[PDB]
């Protein structure tokens, strides 16, 4: 009889279930017009052309992906955002976690966000985003589990893309799973 | 009144509609009879965020910015 | 074009008190 | 006393149920004539509304009683894991009476009386359920084993016992569940999570035990492979198969013998290595043995007039009974000899499970007459070919 | 206005198939046909099919009989598991609340036959 | 001395204690005068709030006992132990009378040790424990253990138990409290899932027993699902996983023996192969065998007695007993010709275990009786023939 | 004229299931009738005819199919009213005509369990 | 086995079609959906169904124990 041990993508694959999100999101947002509709988790995803943009994302996500696996983080946030850098669109990933159903439910999300436009008001286009990886630590400590990209940097809590406000939520989904609380909302301002 | 369609292919009296061109049903009534009965009523929950944006706790962030378009 | 049975897009009629008939 | 009656009532039928019954008592009284099934009838209504009518034990005795019954039409539903889909559980689901399941009480032929006795059975159970006697005084477990030879009809005779008893006891119970439970497809085997899997099984058991409203039959096959006998077994490299999976189940069983709707059916081969800690927890063991000279000439008669009545022994000669024969004393005469050379195949095909008992005439039929219509005492003949023909083929494969 | 009303039901009732995943078969796509920024079905036998629906409850529902519009979201028993309740007491800022409304309302939450016993969307949901 | 009596509140006799205290107290001293068990009383206040009062083990004018009881209507009670909703049901949780185990404690019949020593050990538990005595120079570890051949019913003698201890403690506790322990709901698959889930049950035992006001026995059914033996797991089949549930559970039980309300109950049947470090944690270990003569006449009584009283066996004759028996020498008469006969079935039905002897009384009457209604000599006679033909049933199935 | 043609339906209906003692002779709209006297009957069947009454509000209508069932609900035989829907003898008249009809035919057994269909003065009888 | 078996099925209602059906190496993995349509599909009549099979005498209780006759075949002849 053989009892055994697991192999857990916990922590990972949500920032890059955020990848397909954020791919979606940058799309839905309206704040990406250079996406093209696309296939992809059974649903109508609509992604980026650029492969140039696809590695930014490889930079920007992919390579903090295991240094996101901290599960410190408490609000992986796109901040969608005027060129002050402050939200109009809070995309509050607040991922409670408790450490296929998280597709299986992220169908929902993918698929409702998808939805959101016709939710989300008209937001204005030229508006881009942030990453905002709340820890539970404040202020970037440990700057080297954040800045992990030799070629990619990182830097502090500066004071301009630290904070955020307007939090009106709007809980678009509550999603909770197994092993996520995916508590995403979409906090308008 | 209620108006029970049974359908979508893969005292208070009852207006059902029949509309058959498929005459195997078998249950109408009884599933219309079960579309009509309420049953467990799950209260309607409340929605809350469970991390709040602590002004003690604070985030972080990456340097560089996206390709711009 | 219509046909009830108070018992072509049909308007059926079932008055609950009387279901006895488990196959209506 | 009393006598039985069914009659099938068709499923494009749908008149009310005292309607047909007052029908069918009409026409009992009118007619008021042994066994025989009624299938001619002389009335438009009871034409379109009923199928046949049938006597289950010639007189004009009027201790009638009607069961009205109606064999569902599609077949099996299935049953899979809760959050593991995929094959973990698929039981087999029969909302009975069912259509494939008819005329298989009346085929089987034994000689040791269990159809009465593990009918009776049954009717006792409800009497004592009736009569609100003390549970916590006068208790049964609600288990019936039945083992022997295989290929001898020992889990035929539950399934016709189920459509039976959904039968007999209508206007009881609306319907029956028989809930058929794969014993092979429960084992899982990494550190006791079948053992874990038996429970939700049994707990969609308790799932449909509940709806009591509704009579409930658990067949469980190759009963044996559930519960391997522990004890004598000197192997403690068993890790915890022979010991967390039988326990699983001497656990769930003796909960379900609290309620009173549900019956369980088990099918078993190998008498020993199986638990004595259950076969103390089953109320009949009734074994079922290979089919007796009697039995085999009975069951050949089955066959010929079955094919007589398909036309395919086209020339109609009336086959004797055994009973015929006894009265005229074994009499050769140009119409009893055929009767004789039945009986001679029956002491000659003697020791054979009757599943090739079954199927001979397929085979005597296949090799050694091509005929598309055949005459008696070539395909008698054929038969007493074929018997020898299967002898020789078993012994062909050592 | 209920000639309108009516295919706002209709936004109703595929969005609600559509965020509960009642199929797999993902033909839905954003639709804005005669500038309706709604999410219907691209099955014009589906899109008759809830118009005649309507229709047939048209001599039916302005007749005010009515005491809730249950879009019951039917089971594999064919079990009302999600009554969507809508209560019958009646400009597009209704519709994107209700949107809103059913997007939020599918929030807390995780074969639709459409029963007729502020449009208080609410969910009668098994527990 | 002491002689008990059990008083039982029915559903609504909300009204007080004390009234009904010295209201038997005044039955009694109008009485003054084997067990007995009045029912049926003349003061409107008794025959309204009293359902029974049992003397249970003359001149009553000495010292007497009352316990005033009232049973309990509550359910399972499931204790989910979900981690993440994913788990299943484990420990279902018994309480106060719940009215399901009421009359078990004379319905089984053992022999007179087992049910004394089983009781005044409990009795010295409490006795010793008030009067502070050193914890560690006498102690125990509050474990008893039943094993005997399958079929004898020990988990009715554990329930039993704490029915009738409930009822016997009622005013140095306020109530009783049961735990059964779903001994193969703690195992899973994954590494080490299993000790955390044992360790899991027996905290929440442990917070179940932090009130000094209750008392809680723990029934581990069969322990051979847990405390499977540690050695006898032979090369590679058994993983290590099998020690940690076995160390763990050791480890608990010395953990929770420091209290002094809680008592372990756990049985299995011959499959004794326990492990050692287990089986010395055990201060009672008790054999439970088969019946004896003595008590399957008692069996076979009670259960003529009940059929009478239910009116499956209408003409009601008074059936004898073993004493009188002795009394009278043997000697053959019409009154004690049926009572020696029932004596003679009873002299050749010796073997068999408590689990069948139950269902006699009612395969007799379901397999060799056909009337609804039978008279005695004319049951009896159908169960000699169905213990001879479960004797064959058991011999010829090897 | 419609409301007074429902009650003539009514007439039809319910005297048809006449055309046996627990029925009785009473004053309707000027003619003695041998109905019944059952209350529940009585507003049953004008439950049936105000149900009509909106399907003939809508003017289009072609049948008063009032089928005289058999026992079984298998019409061994029905009554077909195929009134073209756009003094006291005609209002008599169409009586005489269903009993000249039930004359050269025959009736059913005496429970007729007659369901009154519609299809949306002259008649037939398929039997 | 859905649409293939409908197709066939059409073939089938006729007295006029000596329907053959071959399966070959004998939802999707939560059972295949399969069974229960050719196990319907055997009770129309006049459809008769063959199953190069391939496998040897280990088997499914699936489809191998509601097969009648079974025929091996060994090594081609010269
Ligand atoms: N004794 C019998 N009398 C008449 N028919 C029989 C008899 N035994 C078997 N049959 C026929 O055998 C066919 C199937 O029998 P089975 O019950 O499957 O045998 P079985 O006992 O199941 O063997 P196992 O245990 O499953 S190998 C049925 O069609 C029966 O009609
Ligand atoms: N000595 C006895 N007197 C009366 N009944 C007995 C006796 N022994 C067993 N029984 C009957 O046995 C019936 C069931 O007993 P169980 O306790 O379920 O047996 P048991 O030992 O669990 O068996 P396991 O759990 O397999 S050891 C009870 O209703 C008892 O009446």
């Amino acid at each position: 009889r053989q009892d055994l041990n697991f192999g857990q993508v916990v922590a990972d694959v949500l920032c890059e279930f955020l990848e397909v999100a954020v791919h979606l999101i940058l799309y839905v947002r309206e704040v990406y017009g250079i996406f093209q509709k696309r296939k992809k988790y059974n649903v109508p995803v609509q992604m980026s052309c650029h492969p140039e943009l696809n590695q930014y994302i490889q930079d920007t996500l992919h390579c903090v992906k295991p240094l996101l696996e901290k599960n410190d983080v408490e609000k992986v946030v796109v901040v969608i955002l005027d060129k002050e850098h402050r939200p109009v669109e809070k995309f509050v990933f607040e991922i409670t976690q408790p450490p296929s159903h998280v597709e299986q439910l992220l169908r929902a999300f993918i698929l409702k966000i998808s939805v959101c436009d016709a939710v989300l008001d008209h937001n204005p286009p030229g508006c881009t985003f942030t990453v905002l990886v709340h820890t539970r630590e404040a202020a970037t400590r440990n700057m080297e589990k954040i800045q992990v990209i030799k070629d990619f940097p990182w830097i502090l809590a500066d004071e301009q893309d630290v904070h955020m406000h307007d939090p009106r939520l709007i809980p678009l989904k509550t999603m909770t799973s197994d092993i996520l609380k995916m508590q995403l909302y979409v906090e308008e301002r | 009144q209620v108006h029970i369609f049974w359908g979508a292919p893969i005292t208070t009296e009852v207006i059902l509609h029949y509309r058959p061109c498929e005459s195997d049903p078998t249950q109408l009534p009884k599933i219309a009879e079960k579309a009509i009965q309420d049953f467990p009523t799950r209260p309607l929950s409340r929605f809350i965020p469970w991390f709040p944006y602590d002004g003690s706790k604070l985030p972080l962030r990456p340097k560089r910015s996206p390709p711009a378009s | 074009s219509q046909v009830h049975i108070f018992w072509t897009e049909v308007i059926l009629h079932y008055r609950p008190c009387e279901s006895d008939p488990t196959q209506l | 006393p009393t006598v039985h009656v069914e009659v099938h009532q068709r499923g494009s039928s749908t008149a009310k149920k005292e309607d047909i019954n007052l029908s069918v008592r009409k026409l009992l009284n009118r007619h008021n004539i042994g066994d025989y099934t009624w299938t001619e009838f002389d009335e438009p209504f009871l034409t379109r509304n009923v199928q046949s009518v049938s006597i289950i034990d010639d007189l004009s005795a009027c201790t009638v009683a009607l069961h009205i019954f109606q064999l569902n039409e599609d077949g099996p539903s299935s049953e899979n894991l809760e959050e593991e889909t995929e094959n973990i559980i698929a039981a087999n689901h029969w909302v009975l009476p069912a259509a494939e399941f008819h005329g298989l009480w009346d085929s089987l032929v034994y000689d040791v009386e269990v159809k009465s006795h593990l009918l009776d059975y049954v009717m006792t159970t409800l009497l004592f359920s009736d009569k609100n006697v003390n549970s916590n005084l006068i208790t049964w477990n609600r288990v019936v084993l039945l083992h022997g030879p295989p290929g001898t009809g020992k889990t035929s005779l539950c399934k016709a016992l189920a459509q039976k008893l959904t039968i007999r006891l209508s206007s009881r119970y609306r319907y029956g569940q028989l809930i058929e439970i794969n014993s092979h497809s429960l084992f899982s085997k990494w550190f006791s999570e079948s053992g874990k899997l038996v429970t939700k099984m049994f707990q969609k058991i308790q799932d449909l035990i509940d709806d009591k409203d509704a009579l409930v039959f658990v067949l469980i096959d190759q009963v044996e492979s559930l519960t391997a006998a522990r004890n004598a077994c000197r192997a403690g490299t068993e890790p915890s198969d022979a010991i967390r999976v039988v326990n699983a189940v001497l656990t769930q069983i003796d909960q379900i013998k609290r309620h009173s709707n549900v019956v369980i059916l088990t099918t078993s081969n190998i008498t020993e290595k199986i638990d004595v800690a259950f076969v103390d927890r089953a109320d009949i063991k009734q074994y079922i043995g290979p089919p007796s000279a009697a039995a085999i000439f009975k069951i050949y008669l089955s066959c010929l007039e079955e094919l007589m009545k398909c036309q395919i022994i086209y020339p109609r000669q009336q086959l004797l009974t055994l009973r015929e024969l006894e009265m005229i004393g074994f009499i050769e005469n140009n119409v009893s000899k055929l009767s004789l050379l039945l009986n001679d195949i029956s002491r000659k095909s003697e020791g054979l499970s009757g599943r090739v008992l079954r199927k001979l005439p397929f085979l005597a039929h296949a090799l050694y007459v091509q005929a598309p219509t055949v005459t008696i005492e070539g395909f008698l003949q054929a038969l007493s070919l074929a018997v020898d023909k299967q002898f020789e083929e078993r012994k062909k494969l050592a």
